[PDB]
């Protein structure tokens, strides 16, 4: 389950449907914040 | 989408923005950046667990819902962990 926090967060963005300029890899991304990232 | 309809049956679609005076993504940096830094650090870190321990889950997720893919990029650049240049190697 996502926490509440994320859900807020999701929804205080524009619409799903204006995001579809260039984009990034959800696969690519998620195995980058795993290892890869440490958010400060 | 029974993969949502399971784990993420509760998304959200995001705000309607009127994007002949206002581009999404610049709605979206004054967004998130207009946030206090906790916040961006808060999300990135909690998220950054909750992915880690569900990395098929949260990518999936990443994959069919564009605004949480392009969120977490924006926080990372508004901190300084990322930089866009840092996010073409994910896209």
């Amino acid at each position: 389950e996502l926490p509440t926090e994320v859900l807020d967060l999701l929804s205080v963005i524009p619409k799903r449907q204006y995001f579809n300029t260039n984009l990034l890899d959800a696969q690519k991304l998620v195995n980058f914040l795993n290892d890869q990232v440490e958010i400060p | 989408a029974n993969f949502l309809s399971q784990k993420f049956p509760e998304l959200p679609s995001g705000i309607d923005v009127n994007i002949n005076m206002t581009t999404p993504a610049m709605m979206i940096s004054s967004e998130l950046a207009k946030k206090p830094k906790e916040v961006q650090l808060k999300f990135l870190q909690k998220f950054q667990e909750w992915t880690r321990a569900h990395p098929e889950d949260a990518a999936s997720l990443l994959e069919l819902c564009p605004q949480l893919s392009f969120v977490t990029a924006e926080l990372l650049l508004t901190n300084g962990i990322c930089k866009v240049d840092d996010l073409i190697p994910l896209a």
